[PDB]
């Protein structure tokens, strides 16, 4: 999901199923890997404290200027055509160079 | 209007800033409900009086 | 307190996220309007009873 | 126009990408661990190259 050799295109973004495993996101704060890291429906530091039921990861690559429009309710040539997020979306968005 | 109707879920999910906004929305809604309930109960109490 | 008093105008002009906030404001205001109307009607109905 | 009681300036240098995370309620390495601003903090943030 994070360290895969090659992510799929946003045109056909891989649908990854994460289940029956321990989710530990402290690696992001335990090492400087990703420049951009933000959450909307939850807290970045409480992901490990709070346990979810079914976690799903979406991997895609877009232009740098197109990152700002990757969020719930956003519109543009990426949000409304290939990949869209629900307005009530609950999750986090991760980006790095 | 909040993400969830449970204060514990908001506390365990969002940071103090956003958790406070969600809890404020929940408090506003529940306080409006309680004020309406109290007003209607006072009207019923006037009728009972 | 919203940008406009028409839901259709907000939907057409504003994006879904900001349109949702404005529609929530309009709904909230109209809800206190309805609450005030109902309270006045109930008080007048108690007097008329 | 508004005159303050006591003014304290905190001068520090951080990584270029960490400036956007320096504000009340924001999250990040420096913000969360090293230097944090109060959530209800009243003040201004100034940065330059």
């Amino acid at each position: 999901v994070f360290n895969a050799t090659r992510f799929a295109s946003v045109y056909a973004w891989n649908r990854k199923r994460i289940s029956n495993c321990v989710a530990d996101y402290s690696v992001l704060y335990n090492s400087a890997s990703f420049s951009t890291f933000k959450c909307y429906g939850v807290s970045p530091t409480k992901l490990n404290d709070l346990c979810f039921t079914n976690v799903y990861a979406d991997s895609f690559v877009i232009r740098g200027d197109e990152v700002r429009q990757i969020a719930p309710g956003q519109t543009g040539k990426i949000a409304d055509y290939n990949y869209k997020l629900p307005d009530d979306f609950t999750g986090c968005v991760i980006a790095w160079n | 209007g909040a993400i969830s109707s449970v204060l514990n879920d908001i506390l365990s999910r969002l940071d103090p800033p956003e958790a406070e906004v969600q809890i404020d929305r929940l408090i506003t809604g529940r306080l409006q409900s309680l004020q309406t309930y109290v007003t209607q109960q006072l009207i019923r109490a006037a009728e009972i009086r």
